Parts: structure tokens; C-alpha cells; sequence
């Protein structure tokens, strides 16, 4: 989507693993704040946003 | 807006709810 329309998709009660998209150079950047990058997979909130 | 889904005489049925 434009970034004016930016789009959002909901995300709850399902297993992802952050590590194959951290270890991948396709993505051009990849920065976190308020939480290490790294430490991701322990992690544990009730909803996502993306 | 969806936040959850799922798909699987005398019939007694017991409902309740706890700390979410």
C-alpha cells in the first residue's frame, strides 16, 4: 500500500520466528527500539500490529 | 473486525470466565 495509506494487519494467537528474517540480507534495515533485535523470539505479547 | 476463529438425547454445558 502508499504510505499515506499505510496498510495494517492484525495479528493474534500465532508462532513466528523473527530468526530467518533477522539472519537475512535481503532486508536492507532492520532496527528495533524498545526491545533488542537479537533477544525477539522470547518475547510474549497478547496482539501484533504490522 | 475479527480477533479470533476457529473450526472443529441429554447434552449439559458449563460456561464461564476467569482471568480472561
Amino acid at each position: 500500500a502508499s504510505v499515506y495509506a499505510w496498510n495494517r494487519k492484525r495479528i493474534s494467537n500465532c508462532v513466528a520466528d523473527y530468526s530467518v528474517l533477522y539472519n537475512s540480507a535481503s532486508f536492507s534495515t532492520f532496527k528495533c527500539y524498545g526491545v533488542s533485535p537479537t533477544k525477539l523470539n522470547d518475547l510474549c505479547f497478547t496482539n501484533v500490529y504490522a | 473486525n475479527c480477533t479470533f476463529e476457529y473450526v472443529s438425547n441429554l447434552r449439559e454445558f458449563v460456561f464461564k470466565n476467569i482471568d480472561g
